[PDB]
């Protein structure tokens, strides 16, 4: 397949460059480990108001104040 | 007598051949320069876009703080 690649690179280099760019753009996001970073960056952006919940009495995971240590923090985004 | 004649030794050389000096670099050099420029631009854009995302998050949480009075 080296002869075919050399012939098509000598004849039409534009199509070879386009196909190489397309192949990298297709097979590269499945290899990089930074796609989940984009996922939680997009999910961490506050478009809507964080509507509070009524305190029934047993909710240990949610805080009572935003400065409380419980809750989803973004020190990873500040670090990156 | 006096006429228009060439000198005894003749005139100087006169060129009649195509002269193209072939100035420039090889293809590997320019392609590597372009790839390096692309990588530098991609790195700078990644840094500035991450900073802009953090700034946008800060402005959004400022609006979140200001919402109930409005």
């Amino acid at each position: 397949v080296a002869a075919f690649l050399k012939n098509v690179w000598a004849k039409e280099p534009v199509l070879v460059a386009s196909f190489a760019i397309a192949g990298l753009a297709v097979i590269l996001p499945t290899l990089s480990p930074y796609t989940k970073y984009s996922l939680m960056i997009n999910r961490a952006t506050p478009y809507n108001y964080p509507v509070p919940l009524r305190d029934d009495g047993n909710m240990p995971d949610v805080p009572s104040h935003p400065q409380d240590p419980q809750g989803p923090s973004l020190e990873w985004l500040k670090r990156l | 007598v006096k006429q228009d004649m060439p000198p005894v030794g003749g005139y100087g050389p006169i060129d009649y051949k195509r002269n193209l000096p072939r100035r420039g670099l090889s293809g590997y050099s320019m392609f590597a320069v372009g790839i390096g420029a692309l990588l530098f631009g991609y790195w700078s854009m990644m840094r500035w876009n991450r900073e802009r995302r953090r700034l946008q998050i800060e402005d959004f949480e400022a609006r979140i703080a200001l919402m109930p009075l409005l």
